[PDB]
């Protein structure tokens, strides 16, 4: 915001008689600077954790799992997974105001995101902490099985059979994000919220603060001294005061927010770089797997669980 | 002048070079003037 | 209405050197060395086909450095170098030698008390 | 663009004794561009004016010997007239026969009765009284002055302000003229305690010094940083109203 | 231990996180002690030749905004220092918990201290801050095989 043009109305007699108060927007614009720095720093945190690009082969063969809905489309003009691109279907500061562009962008954001997703698929847990090791898809399974306590051969015998209910899985939850309309309420709160708190920021100007009088350009010439200064006094406490709750409620709108991106990197860096011990943190059930994808200002997890369903009485 | 109290006087080392008239500190107060009678340094906190 | 912006100032450290540019936040060079850009107008950069990370960010995805010496330049982000592998269904690798690393860590504790 | 009396021009508006801190002032000064060539009469004499010299080089005198002119080049205005005793004076915009042309031979007061000694003067006519400063070092080369950072200590003044004609820090002892290009804002001052300090510095040489003076500061760190807004220049008003 | 010593020795640009919080200390009471000098609309700012000369039809007036201003700002004194107790404890709680799991045992999440298998963890003590280094365990070179 523009302080001085903002609450002076652009007036040489509020110029020349308002420096008795002195240093008050420039410590607001030193808490603006503040809060549009954590925004950056907090999404450079978040999505800055790994250190080289990686890349697929071309040829998709890899045992049954079709993996073209989380994939990226070559074909497409934008290099997008269609439940990104469906993601991003269904989702849809004048008068001394302004809006500054993000410093990232959805065109990089995707590129980390496709390489994040090729690495992990291409070599498992290991390039997490060092020099990425080919290994075939099965036996990372028949790992990730013994991880969970099940004898390897399992899974051989009956690989055609999991297959087939991964596949239909995924179908099923393709079908399933596509109907659901509820799942961004979140996302939507927080833009409504910011929507209608600078809706009634603009909207407080037209009030007289208690004026004895309504006309700006006129009256606030035709006599300064005693209905200025008290004009634009009762004006300064309701701009700074709401102000005041605007710069605290933001900020602890950013404590929350940071908390949330906090436990979003702890996500990403156990569920996602590997597999997880600890009892219903990814998601409930039993943990194997992890996706990622990307949002507005947010973002989407996957999981993969294991569930028995069939059990028998015994001595 | 105008200042009075109760207290200790206290010993000044504060210098003096060629354009003054009464002494003045940065805090926008009044804390250590030479005497304007005497022509002596003295600073009382 | 007519449009407003800040002017914005990018500058190396003092004992460095002392040469220094100018960033326009939101105007439009047409309506105002020059560098036409997205953000606005810039003095002393170009379009430089060579790329590096961000060393001094600037703003809607692209950042400045002091560059050729160096010079207050221009240039698109630059995320990191590329690498694939060959994954068949009779192919592993497997490590032979090890090393070992320190690695360092901070964080505050507590502040100061007043009344 | 610098061609001395130094970074003096910087006169001290009080005798405040201010020590090791930071303060920025705005007053009356001088702005720039200020340049000018060498003249016959059908190398520097009188300059263009306020008190004394310009702003970069080196030099130490004992040349001046006479004088016969007014400050002003006027004499009706505060003239270097020496009917001054140099304990009482007379300064004469007091109405007396006044001769169009000089001469030399072989109620106006000081006492209170009718230079790179770089002793300011005073004619600042607010309501009346005049007075004088003091500092000193000469000229046998092109320009100068010396160098430091800040104001002088306070012992004894009695001060009002400077209305006298030449820019100043002022030129004798221990055509046309020649100065530089200097740019006039607030004036950042640290006097060190022992006081061997002479310099400030201004705000909008460009925008390292607009820098300079936002963040209050003088070794400005390796980054980005915001001035004040640059509203977009509104020449004219908007043709929208009703009649 | 000793590549450490050296790096350590070296590089100035750790103590940032620290000093940022002192500055910041530093400032916030700078500013108020300034905001204390101005008149806010009074003749004077010296309450002695106030009630001297000027009564308080405008001394009034001037100690109401006195005590509004400094609510907005000792009320701020203690928000963003309250917000900075917040974030603080906050710290102390990750740092406690980072304490507990990573020095008194021995850690299977993956990158929660160091990079890479972690074996070792020693703590130092720092003003107002606490320093960890962590001995972590990495392959070095590798062979094609089937």
């Amino acid at each position: 915001v523009d302080c001085t043009m903002y609450i002076c109305g652009d007036s040489t007699e509020c110029s020349n008689l308002l420096l008795q108060y002195g240093s008050f927007c420039t410590q607001l614009n030193r808490a603006l600077t503040g809060i549009a720095v954590e925004q950056d720093k907090n999404t450079q945190e978040v999505f800055a954790q790994v250190k080289q690009i990686y890349k697929t082969p071309p040829i998709k063969d890899f045992g049954g799992f079709n993996f073209s809905q989380i994939l990226p489309d070559p074909s497409k003009p934008s290099k997008r997974s269609p439940i990104e691109d469906l993601l991003f279907n269904k989702v849809t500061k004048f008068n001394g105001l302004t809006v500054l562009p993000p410093l990232l962008t959805d065109e990089m954001i995707a590129q980390y995101t496709s390489a994040l997703l090729a690495g992990t698929i291409t070599s498992g847990w290991t390039f997490g902490a060092g020099p990425a090791l080919q290994i075939p898809f099965p036996m990372q399974m028949a790992y990730r099985f013994n991880g969970i306590g099940v004898t390897q051969n399992v899974l051989y015998e009956n690989q055609k059979l999991i297959a087939n209910q991964f596949n239909s899985a995924i179908g099923k939850i393709q079908d399933s994000l596509s109907s659901t309309p509820s799942a961004l309420g979140k996302l939507q709160d927080v833009v409504n919220q910011n929507a209608q708190a600078l809706n009634t920021l603009v909207k407080q100007l037209s009030s007289n603060f208690g004026a004895i009088s309504s006309v700006l350009n006129d009256i606030l010439s035709r006599l300064d001294p005693p209905e200025a200064e008290v004009q634009i006094d009762r004006l300064i406490t309701g701009r700074l005061q709401s102000l005041q709750t605007y710069v605290t409620q933001q900020l602890i709108r950013a404590a929350e927010i940071r908390a949330s991106a906090n436990l979003a990197a702890t996500k990403m860096s156990e569920c996602v770089l590997g597999q997880s011990k600890r009892v219903d943190f990814c998601g409930k059930g039993y943990h194997l797997m992890s996706f990622p994808q990307s949002a507005p200002h947010g973002v989407v997890f996957l999981h993969v669980t294991y569930v028995p369903a069939q059990e028998k009485n015994f001595t | 002048n105008g200042l009075t109290g109760t207290g200790v006087l206290t010993e000044s080392n504060k210098k003096f070079l060629p354009f003054q008239q009464f002494g003045r500190d940065i805090a926008d107060t009044t804390d250590a003037v030479r005497d304007p009678q005497t022509l002596e340094i003295l600073d009382i906190t | 209405p007519c449009s407003f912006g800040g002017v914005s100032v990018i500058t190396p450290g003092t004992n460095t050197s002392n040469q220094v540019a100018v960033l326009y936040q939101g105007v439009n060079c047409t309506e105002v060395n020059v560098f036409q850009t997205r953000a606005g107008c810039l003095i002393g950069a170009e379009h430089v086909n060579n790329s590096y990370e961000c060393d001094i960010p600037i703003g809607a995805g692209i950042c400045a450095s002091y560059q050729t010496s160096q010079s207050i330049i221009a240039y698109t982000m630059s995320l990191g170098a590329e690498n694939s592998v060959a994954y068949s269904n009779n192919s592993i690798a497997i490590p032979t030698n090890f090393t070992i690393s320190v690695t360092t860590e901070i964080l505050p504790v507590s502040m100061t008390k007043t009344s | 663009a610098y061609t001395n009396s130094f970074t003096r021009g910087v006169y001290y508006p009080d005798k405040v004794f201010r020590s090791s801190v930071l303060h920025s002032t705005q007053d009356l000064f001088l702005p720039f561009f200020s340049n000018v060539t060498w003249f016959h009469a059908i190398d520097n004499p009188v300059l263009p004016f306020n008190d004394g010299v310009y702003f970069a080089s080196t030099e130490k005198s004992n040349i001046i010997r006479g004088w016969i002119f007014g400050t002003t080049l006027d004499s009706k205005t505060q003239s270097l007239l020496i009917v001054n005793n140099a304990t009482n004076v007379v300064i004469k915009v007091c109405e007396f026969q006044f001769c169009n042309d000089p001469f030399l031979g072989v109620n106006c007061t000081f006492e209170y009765v009718s230079f790179k000694n770089l002793r300011e003067f005073v004619f600042k006519n607010i309501d009346g009284y005049f007075k004088i400063y003091s500092k000193h070092t000469p000229i046998n080369l092109v320009r100068d002055l010396p160098q430091g950072f800040s104001a002088l200590e306070p012992l004894v003044d009695l001060p009002i302000g400077i209305n006298i004609t030449r820019f100043q820090t002022l030129l004798a002892l221990h055509a046309a003229y020649y100065v530089g290009y200097l740019q006039p804002r607030t004036f950042l001052l640290k006097y060190n305690e022992n006081g061997t300090i002479t310099d400030a510095v201004d705000c909008a040489l460009d925008p390292l010094s607009e820098t300079k003076c936002t963040l209050k500061s003088f070794t400005v760190e390796k980054g980005i940083y915001q001035t004040s807004n640059f509203r977009v220049q509104p020449t004219e008003s908007i043709v929208r109203f009703p009649n």
